């Protein structure tokens, strides 16, 4: 492993920021094997990556990583039935919602193609919220 | 009121043409108590927004607003790496596998859109940026492939030089000229067309006599081939919310008939105006090669070809008054039919006038195109700054001091 531990030890210039910047940190460092370390490096350098980004705009980070449906049962609101979709980053403040959903592309052309996606499978989620709920502002964050 | 619910759920859509205005007036002016306050209170603090809203538009004339106020205050709107690592940052979308048909990331999907003639309106196609790129790296190989032609004027001012003055002596000479307007070239062709010329053609290097394999080029025409268009959303409004029309009667056809409502057009034959512009060229050329090739070994007389891509001329040198030759013209005109070449019935066929690219040619001199250039002058006055419209203004007398109009008007067009 010339560069494993390499990487390991140069690693360390990171800021803990966060509990789950911790948490991460931790399993990453106390496990060693081949199939594992580059998923859990790439997840969490996304991490960081959407962490940057969500609390550039007052974010309240998603570490659950569960559904709409579930956040907006949390209070009290009735479920119209909402077709699924997992979300980066949440604001709900009295019967509004603020969506964030954060990526990175290097090229413009799959930034472009990953942000009009994007943009069509969140719009289409309004007129659902809106029939029989609450409503919903949803913003992208394109990083290049 | 209630018929809200049952159609489109969006207040602020509402149109004023399904009630009167006199119900609308007198219902927002009754009874209500806790959907206005006193005072307009300029200050607007959170949590009391709809009444000052309200009470705006309400001390107002308008009342729409205020009844719209009103509707939406009640509340009328009610350990596998290929499938868990696609949803963090990984570019699933790039193109690494493609078929003859996409290319993984997408068809190819364009939108239609206009743009205003003198005459009638010009088709207009813009792309998504894939579909540009592939287009363009097109677009560059034909203008490459027509840099190496020498008789195509589309991009070369040297031979549209060479064209005119051909043209010129050739109306001096009494030669036979042939102004030939294609109808229809947008709509008709197909990429298929191209693909079956470049897989016939073998495109031989200048020093390696390679036979350059287009390999590449045939798949992304074949892409070209399976582009899907989005028809613009206006017509679909203006079409489903509703004279005899034959696209009106396919639409009325095809909303539950077979499928959904139509949003995206996917045929054999677009070819895109705008987007194959110079393949289309280039096959024009060497179609008109052939064709002037075969009226020589045919009809022993002499032709020469000019091609822009939409319009052409031919110019036809005789041998040893003009009414013994209206078979071969019309054999011509056969052999073009036969090729999706179409010709437009203003072609004019005969030896007085010449046209190209609307600079007619006459004996002895030219048409100085006098009322075209002083309309134009008259127009667009691209205004931002005076000192930029004076720039415009004198760069635009220049040209049309230049077609020997007078020097009397152009004063009159500075005052
Ligand atoms: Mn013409």
């Amino acid at each position: 492993d010339e560069y494993v531990q390499e990487l390991k030890g140069l690693i360390r210039k990171h800021i803990p920021e966060r509990c789950e910047f911790g948490h991460q940190k931790v399993t990453f460092l106390s496990q060693v094997h081949p199939s594992p370390l580059l998923t859990e490096g790439f997840k969490l350098l996304s991490s960081l990556v959407e962490l940057e980004s969500c609390e550039a705009h007052a974010c309240q980070a998603n570490t659950d990583q569960r559904f709409v449906d579930v956040i907006l049962s949390d209070n009290g609101i009735l479920c119209p039935t909402l077709p699924k979709v997992i979300p980066d980053g949440f604001k709900l403040t009295g019967k509004t919602l603020i969506l964030l959903e954060t990526f990175v592309r290097v090229n413009p052309d799959e930034f472009e193609k990953k942000w009009k996606a994007d943009m069509s499978k969140l719009l289409n989620l309004k007129h659902d919220l809106q029939k029989s709920g609450v409503t919903l502002v949803p913003i992208v964050d394109g990083r290049s | 009121v209630s018929l809200h619910e049952v159609k489109d759920f969006d207040p602020d859509v509402l149109p004023p043409e399904v009630y009167k205005e006199l119900c609308d007036a007198v219902y927002k002016s009754s009874e209500k108590c806790n959907f206005f306050l006193e005072g307009v209170l300029d200050v607007c603090p959170l949590g009391l927004l709809l009444k000052n809203l309200t009470t705006s538009s309400y001390v107002d004339e308008e009342y729409f607003m205020c009844f719209k106020y009103l509707l939406i205050q009640g509340h009328f709107d009610q350990f596998t790496n290929a499938a868990l690592r696609n949803l963090c940052f990984y570019s699933e979308d790039s193109p690494t596998e493609f078929t003859s048909i996409s290319s993984n990331s997408g068809n190819l999907k364009f939108g239609l859109s206009y743009k205003e003639q003198v005459g009638s309106n010009r088709e207009l196609y813009v792309g998504d940026l894939n579909t540009k790129l592939m287009t363009r790296l097109v677009e560059d190989f034909s203008e490459a492939v027509g840099n190496s032609m020498k008789y195509t004027c589309l991009n070369s001012e040297k031979e549209f030089e060479r064209a005119i003055c051909d043209m010129k002596m050739a109306v001096n000479n009494g030669d036979l000229s042939c102004s030939y307007d294609h109808s229809k070239w947008g709509p008709t062709m197909s990429p298929a067309l191209f693909l079956a010329l470049l897989q016939m053609l073998e495109l031989r290097t200048p020093v390696d006599r390679s036979k350059i394999d287009l390999d590449s080029v045939k798949s992304i025409l074949k892409w070209h081939l399976h582009k899907v268009v989005e028809v613009p959303i206006n017509v679909a409004e203006a079409y489903c919310i509703g004279s005899t029309s034959l696209s009106e009667e396919f639409f009325h056809q095809t909303m539950q008939l077979n499928g959904q409502i139509p949003s995206h057009i996917m045929s054999v034959l677009d070819m895109g105006q705008g987007i194959l512009h110079n393949t289309s060229d280039l096959y024009g050329l060497i179609t008109e090669q052939f064709l002037c090739y075969a009226l020589d070994l045919l009809y022993d007389v002499i032709p020469v070809s000019y091609t822009s891509s939409d319009d052409q001329i031919t110019l036809i040198k005789t041998p040893s008054d003009a009414a013994e030759w209206l078979e071969m013209i019309c054999f011509h005109e056969f052999l073009s039919s036969k090729l999706n070449k179409f010709v437009s019935p203003k072609s004019v066929i005969g030896t007085f006038v010449a046209e190209f690219k609307s600079r007619f040619f006459v004996m002895g001199e030219e048409t100085p195109l006098l009322t075209k250039f002083v309309a134009a002058a008259l127009h667009n006055v691209k205004c931002k700054t005076p000192t930029q419209l004076s720039e415009t203004i004198d760069t635009i007398c220049d040209q049309c001091i230049a077609n020997g109009v007078s020097t009397k008007i152009v004063t009159r067009i500075s005052k």
